[PDB]
RNA sequence: GGAUUGAAACGCCAUGCUCAGGCUGGCGAGUGGGCGCCACUCUCCA
């Protein structure tokens, strides 16, 4: 039991979503006391098309920036953001406590896998 | 389904003879965010004959059950009214029909805007079927 | 200890993730009232599906508050965390009376193999 | 095709665990703390 790529139900990929965004703001800006995880977890998980728009701007913004300097990851994120965000149909206002749940698990499964390597 | 959830309180001050010597003591609360419920109830006329229950006391009895909750206010009560009352009454001293028949012409559900959790009685529908020839239902009570 | 690192039941899973949330809980937090336990036990029993979605964001909250200080144990609860998790693919909606008692058997192998040094 | 101190041999009919009772009254998470000091996109060809 482990990561699934083929899942494809709405609250697993938010999940999925979030944690490369934060994967991805941590080689954004080393060293920062607090992660997007501790900022936000709660919030995204009960308003996810409050907050997720939010996100976006700053997600664009740094891949703007990083763009200048020859390192690279971050054009796998940025493919990884496309296709998850292009299977996503829309954002919910707010989840079900149960579905809220299920979003954990894919958020998870995914930072594991980012974890890695 | 309902989610009990639970507070913590400061203290200004010290019941007793504290004398290990701010914010002086932790305390508790337990509430409900939000919920609905039901209720069922009988009467009977055999009995009644038995102790003398009559009309007049079945009256004031109607008006408790509409009026209850308007004088219990407390800390820890919060809110709580009440909603609906059907109520349905047999033509003879015995009944013309059971009981569970009459009890499931009454169904509630969640309405179109279901939106995840329910915060308020306009997230459910209630309606009432037709009762047999037997059975009077008056429900604007 | 008498814990079994590889049974992967999903409520002996269960179990041990709410032993390590309780543990974390404690660390966090010294003079505390009471425990996770004496809250919350009942209710994860009976609807395992609505409460640990909300006992995970504490856990988070927890966990912030920790790491910050030099105690830095509490990284190494995380890892156990993602661990556990993994194995799992849903939360149940329901548990049978039977699977309520290995849910408790995984509770106390993975408190008492928490307690050793 | 006489005879195992044997050959035959019911424990049986039937009986409410019952009437009723609030987990209650109420309590601040709060006083205040600089992200600062300084750094060349620069040296060629009608």
């Amino acid at each position: 039991v482990s990561l699934d790529p083929a899942r494809t139900d709405r609250p697993y990929l938010l999940g999925r979503l979030f944690a490369v965004l934060e994967k991805a703001q941590e080689d954004a800006v080393p060293g920062a006391n607090a992660t997007i995880k501790d900022r936000y977890l709660a919030s995204a998980s009960a308003n996810p098309g409050q907050v997720f728009h939010m996100l976006l701007k700053n997600a664009s913004n740094h891949t703007a920036k990083l763009r200048k300097d020859p390192e690279r990851k971050a054009i796998h994120y940025e493919i990884m953001m496309q296709e998850i965000i292009d299977n996503i149909s829309d954002f919910p206002v707010t989840m079900s406590s149960d579905e809220q749940g299920l979003f954990m698990i894919g958020y998870y499964h995914q930072r594991k896998a980012l974890f890695t390597k | 389904p309902v989610v009990p959830q639970e507070v913590s309180i400061t203290r200004m001050a010290v019941t007793t003879k504290a004398e290990a010597e701010d914010n002086r003591t932790m305390g508790r609360k337990h509430i409900v965010p939000y919920g609905l419920y039901v209720a069922h109830g009988f009467i009977s006329a055999p009995l009644a004959e038995k102790t003398g229950f009559s009309d007049e006391d079945l009256t004031l009895f109607w008006d408790a059950l509409v009026n209850m909750f308007e004088h219990d206010r407390s800390a820890a009560r919060g809110l709580m009214s009440s909603r609906k009352l059907i109520v349905f009454k047999h033509q003879n001293r015995l009944g013309n029909a059971p009981a569970h028949k009459l009890f499931d012409l009454v169904k509630v559900s969640r309405a179109e805007g279901s939106s995840g959790p329910a915060r308020s009685f306009a997230d459910y529908a209630v309606t009432v079927g037709q009762a047999p020839e037997g059975v009077e239902v008056k429900e604007m009570l």
